[PDB]
């Protein structure tokens, strides 16, 4: 009497679930990244409508990077949409206005948000060439640079100035100060130095995402 | 300076919203009360329905 | 010629302030003091809808109180038959970050939206049997937070560019533009006669609008933080707002004031969703601490707690006949209570 | 309403000292972390200092460290900044800003162009 | 080796030998006495 | 060296061989004629003397270097025991210390007690663990599915050992053989599911790009089929070449059909364990020096009962004489640890797990809220 109009519903549900089982596999095999950066940070350079999507692929792994184009500079209501991302790619012009301190405040807000407590940050400290070009030709805005000693665990490049090494490691330590003050073993920070010409950035993001997945799988066993 | 025109339209809005007739709070509270008591019988969440008349189990 | 305009605005604010103060002869608590309480309101989860891969931001009931749509940020609109727990449609979207979903009262259309700044209308009643995009409404410069249908041809949207807009779906063009907020607008609620609607933005303000002429009628303040949810009282003469300061508040339209506050010292998390019951006696609110508190509207008491979600409650909705309430959350589950 | 009212600006020939006050009505002043942001002529909004709910954690930007002291008074709903040894590059409109949410450590968008929880500001000129 | 299978083998061999050593006396005793 | 039936054969075989010789001699002086006394074939006896016969070579438990005696009368007849109408004999040299006790009869009972109490504790804890895992739907992962399979393997191991002890130890029929076959099968499945735990964690770390259904189904078939495979091969070889008694007694080197795959799984899981702790050490040092060592110690200690790294001590030990020190250490150690492995796994991966505890707390809280 009415069962003829119930088997149709069961068949429709069968078909929908058989499609959703494929959607689940294509969803879980992709790693979503949020490309965030401040002004004049060279973010569009390392990219090489409200949202700009961009897909790439490294060693048969599908990545999905996102960049916010049209949104205002408020961020406290749309950044909550970006949990469940593998990492937040954060770009800083490491070189008018104290925009390095603006980047530090944005990083401190992102690291300490109630909802971003589990998302990791891949820090790309950009414009090292301009940093060297300026320190060859700072403690006014950062007083603790007059007391800063280069870490003896430094990994410098061959023939590089001991001035630009000290400057870049000072900025890295300024970010690690926020990164180590909190977290409690929930999320990690991966600082890198990127120049104007670096093809290795995609490989760096790949290795860091691999590390994040490994640490999440280990924490699921209570091994870390 | 856009602040001048913004303040102008703000003052226009405030005088548009200033002179409107307001009723007493006792009156509107009693109105909400009367609506809540006049429709209390037709609320399944406030007065649950017999289980036979419930679509979400039997 | 700036400080004089600001002092004129200040004296107008003072006139509004004492014109509101002259109307408060008694409190809502003084009047509903001898009313009998509602008692402990115990509800049970009757269905758990499963199938979404990621967090659910939006849900909306159909006017037949059987069908409901939900939006999840994996990029699917899934339409459900709440009586039988069956999926009727699974619509793939061209943008993953959906944040709003609306069901048309005719039942023919569905509208989604999000960080793509576009409101996409879908046609559930087709000849080929395929749900396809009817139209994509462009024109907002920020993300879409809320969208509500008025007819099969009109729809009101709320955006992160501090603006609401009225659309004409057959032409795709924005008819009316509602300006006045200083922060991003997060929620809308239509009046039961569809002549008014009220918005709540991230500037601790609520505003009333005339859909016809496009004018602001009233502005309501009183919250300390960003408003995240608005719902009308079932008669259209009052509304309730939930914020990030862990308080819901009740406002009147004829008294232009706030009548009641709903807060507890043990609640220090924000409110995500707000809904009234059919009689209007119960106010249901979803919180960031994974629970849902039931309130007595005419009093300031907790009548019960809906517990059972494992992440942030994102969306609430009571059916048109008041038979059930539906909750979604970031655990990617929908639960129906009764 | 959430309202913030600043005072104490004026003129200081280089080397002097001023005190800025901020009166706050319309919210529970003790639940909110407060900020001080400024705007130099032909520049954007910069961040000067912040203070927690209780005055336990205090931070400053590097250009003002050793010269400014931020302080609360949770009883009288006021916020202070003691500007000592003013350089001529400190000329700016100083704003009293509030973090958008109670019981939080993060403050996202205090230095934005259109932020609701921030006063009209006071002009100090050196 | 695997200890459970080894224990089973050793116990079986022990019980087989016990059966043999009891049959053997029985036989020696009743043959010599009777 | 001989079974009861084999020793009976050896006696009657000599009887039949002597029967021919005895008839040829007895049917054809005054010596004491050879006689069959139902154990040995006595020699021709010298008149009046004691007749010395070497201990029969076909009676395993005789001292083959000694001689037995009977008394021959001077008239060629066999002499009687004074006061009794029976012939005199003395077998001392042959059987005087014949009963050599059962000292090894106590160690067997002790080992049985050890593993039955351990397996009872493990079985109870694992039953409640699988119930707790199957009830709460929040804990339905692939990790928890593999844990459920592992727990079922532990419980079936314990049940098979109990049934085999009940059937064999209070001959040549189907109950023995079915008990033994199921015992060996469930042993193998337990070892291979320990291996599957190791392989799953290894793949979860070292590739992290995996198809869940394909690999989970392959793991299930690997953990329940290859045991069936080589146990079936063992049964097919036994039924054709031995088919002797019930199969608990070893039959000539075909015990390795079951016993080589298990040792291979043991050594493989040890290798995977070493690789895993190496990766944990690298992860703990690259995140930043006493807390890291303490955490590595806790992590390797809690990984030890899951990977089963205690079989590695005696996986290469051959079959040893059952009274030596090595045998007794091996058996006591292995019984004690094998019997409580499942109990330790239940504790660590179901009771001390934070997610299971959180779910139990929430469920009990809302249960009391429902009053």
């Amino acid at each position: 009497d009415q069962r003829n109009e119930e088997k149709a519903q069961r068949e429709a549900n069968k078909k929908i679930e058989k499609q959703l089982q494929k959607d689940k596999q294509v969803y879980r095999a992709t790693h979503r990244l949020l490309l965030l950066g401040a002004g004049e940070s060279g973010k569009s350079t390392i990219v090489k409508s409200g949202i700009f999507e961009t897909k790439f692929q490294v060693d048969k792994v599908n990545f999905h990077m996102f960049d916010v184009g049209a949104q205002r500079d408020e961020r406290r209501k749309w950044i909550q949409c970006f949990n469940d991302v593998t990492a937040i790619i954060f770009v800083v012009a490491s070189s008018q206005t104290n925009r390095l301190q603006a980047a530090l405040k944005l990083f401190d807000s992102i690291w300490n948000n109630k909802w971003l407590r589990d998302t990791s940050v891949i820090l790309f400290l950009n414009k090292q060439d301009l940093l060297a070009e300026k320190v060859l030709a700072i403690e006014d805005y950062f007083p603790e640079f007059a007391r800063y000693t280069t870490p003896e665990d430094a990994t410098p490049e061959p023939g590089e100035d001991p001035r630009v090494t000290r400057a870049k490691y000072f900025i890295r330590d300024e970010f690690l100060r926020i990164s180590t003050a909190s977290g409690d073993g929930r999320h990690y920070c991966y600082p890198h130095f990127t120049c104007a010409v670096d093809t290795e950035n995609i490989r760096r993001v790949f290795n860091d995402c691999r590390d994040i997945i490994q640490r999440m799988h280990l924490r699921q066993y209570e091994l870390l | 300076t856009a602040s001048i025109a913004q303040a102008r339209k703000l003052v226009e809005q405030l005088k548009m919203e200033a002179n409107i007739d307001r009723i007493k709070v006792s009156k509107a509270a009693a109105d909400l009360m009367a609506y809540c008591e006049a429709h209390a019988k037709e609320d399944p969440l406030l007065t649950p329905v017999p289980a036979s008349e419930n679509p979400f189990r039997e | 010629e700036l400080d004089q305009l600001r002092q004129e605005a200040e004296q107008l604010k003072n006139q509004i302030r004492d014109a509101r103060k002259a109307c408060a002869d008694a409190t809502l608590s003084q009047i509903t003091n001898n009313i009998d309480p509602v008692g402990r309101i115990q509800m049970r989860t009757r269905r758990t809808l499963r199938g979404h891969l990621a967090k659910i931001y939006a849900m909306h009931w159909g006017t037949d109180s059987r069908l409901l749509v939900s939006a999840s940020q994996d990029g699917k609109l899934i339409i459900w038959d709440s009586y039988t727990t069956n999926k009727v449609h699974a619509i793939p979207l061209r943008s993953s970050w959906v944040m709003t979903c609306a069901y048309a009262p005719s039942g023919n259309y569905v509208a989604c939206g999000g960080l793509d700044n576009i409101c996409s209308i879908y046609n559930l009643k087709t000849r080929e049997g395929n749900v396809r995009v009817s139209r994509e409404l462009a024109g907002h410069t920020g993300y879409l937070s809320c969208c509500r249908f008025l007819d099969d041809n009109q729809i009101v949207t709320s955006s992160g560019d501090t603006t609401c807009a009225l659309w004409d779906i057959e032409t795709g063009q924005q008819t009316t533009t509602f300006t006045g907020h200083t922060g991003d607008v997060m929620s809308l609620s239509l009046a039961p006669d569809t002549r008014l609607f009220v918005s709540g933005a991230c500037d601790a303000s609520a505003k009333l609008w005339d859909v016809r002429e496009g004018m602001c009628r009233q502005t309501f303040t009183g919250h300390e933080s960003d408003i995240n949810a608005i719902c009308f009282f079932p008669n259209g003469n009052a509304f309730a707002t939930g914020s990030d300061d862990a308080t819901c508040r009740l406002f009147d339209l004829r008294a232009d004031q706030e009548l009641m506050t709903y807060s507890h010292d043990n609640i220090i998390c924000g409110i995500t969703s707000v809904s009234f019951s059919k009689s209007g006696r119960l106010l249901l609110a979803g919180y960031d601490d994974f629970n849902c508190n039931v309130w007595d509207a005419l009093k300031a008491d907790r009548a019960g707690v809906l517990a059972g979600h494992d992440n942030r409650v994102s969306c609430l909705g009571v059916t048109d006949d008041g038979m059930a309430v539906a909750t979604g959350s970031w655990d990617s589950f929908l639960k129906i209570w009764n | 309403q959430v309202q913030l009212q600043e005072s104490g600006g004026g003129l200081v020939q280089p080397g002097g000292s001023l005190r800025l006050s901020c009166a706050a009505s319309g919210f529970t002043f003790s639940n909110y972390k407060m900020n001080w942001v400024r705007q130099a002529p032909g520049k954007g909004l910069e961040w000067v200092s912040d203070i927690s709910q209780s005055g336990a954690s205090i931070s400053y930007t590097g250009s003002v460290k050793g010269r400014f002291t931020i302080s609360r008074d949770n009883a009288k709903n006021t916020l202070y900044l003691q500007m000592n040894s003013l350089k001529p590059e400190d000329t700016a409109v100083y704003y009293c800003a509030r973090c958008p949410a109670p019981f939080t450590r993060d403050c996202f968008d205090v230095t934005s162009t259109t932020y609701a929880y921030r006063g009209q500001g006071t002009q100090v000129t050196v | 080796s695997v200890s459970e299978i080894q224990l089973m083998h050793n116990l079986g061999k022990h019980l087989n030998s016990m059966e043999r050593v009891e049959w053997l006396r029985k036989k020696l005793q009743d043959v010599h006495n009777f | 060296v001989m079974t009861k039936e084999e020793q009976i054969f050896l006696l009657h075989r000599a009887q039949a061989q002597c029967e021919k010789r005895l008839k040829e001699v007895l049917q054809r002086g005054r010596p004491c004629l050879p006689e069959w006394d139902h154990i040995l074939c006595w020699p021709l006896g010298a008149p009046g003397e004691v007749v010395a016969v070497p201990c029969p070579d076909y009676i395993y438990d005789f001292n083959h270097k000694g001689h037995a005696y009977r008394r021959c009368d001077r008239n060629g007849s066999w002499e009687l025991v004074p006061g009794h109408n029976r012939t005199w004999a003395n077998y001392s040299e042959c059987v005087k210390f014949l009963t050599n006790e059962t000292r090894e009869r106590e160690v067997f009972d002790r080992l049985a007690m050890i593993y039955t109490v351990g397996y009872s504790v493990s079985l109870a804890s694992l039953t409640v663990a699988v119930l707790i895992l199957a009830y709460f739907r929040r804990l339905h992962c692939t990790r928890n599915y593999i844990h459920m399979h592992l727990f079922l393997s532990f419980m079936l191991r314990a049940v098979s050992i109990f049934v085999k002890d009940a059937v064999l130890y209070s001959a040549g029929y189907a109950g023995c053989r079915v008990a033994v076959t199921f015992f060996l099968y469930f042993l193998a499945t337990n070892y291979y599911w320990i291996l599957v735990e190791g392989l799953y964690l290894h793949s979860l770390i070292f590739m992290a790009f995996f198809s869940e259904k394909k690999y989970l189904w392959g793991f299930t078939v690997f953990g329940w089929g290859l045991p069936a495979v080589f146990v079936a091969v063992w049964v097919s070889v036994r039924a054709t070449l031995a088919n002797t008694g019930c199969w608990d007694l070893s039959s000539g080197n075909k015990k390795w059909i079951i016993q080589v795959p298990i040792l291979a799984s043991i050594v493989l899981n040890f290798i995977l364990f070493i690789n895993i702790v190496r990766v944990l050490a690298t992860k703990l040092r690259e995140t930043n020096t006493r807390q890291q060592y303490r955490k590595l110690l806790k992590s390797t200690l809690v990984l030890m009962p899951l990977f089963g790294v205690h079989y590695i001590v005696f996986m290469a030990t051959p079959y040893t004489e059952v009274s030596g020190t090595l045998w007794q250490v091996q058996m006591h150690y292995e019984m004690l640890f094998n019997s409580f492995q499942g109990f330790f796994v239940a504790i660590i991966y179901c009771f001390c797990n934070g997610e299971v505890q959180a779910e139990i707390k929430k469920s009990w809280s809302r249960w009391t809220l429902a009053l």
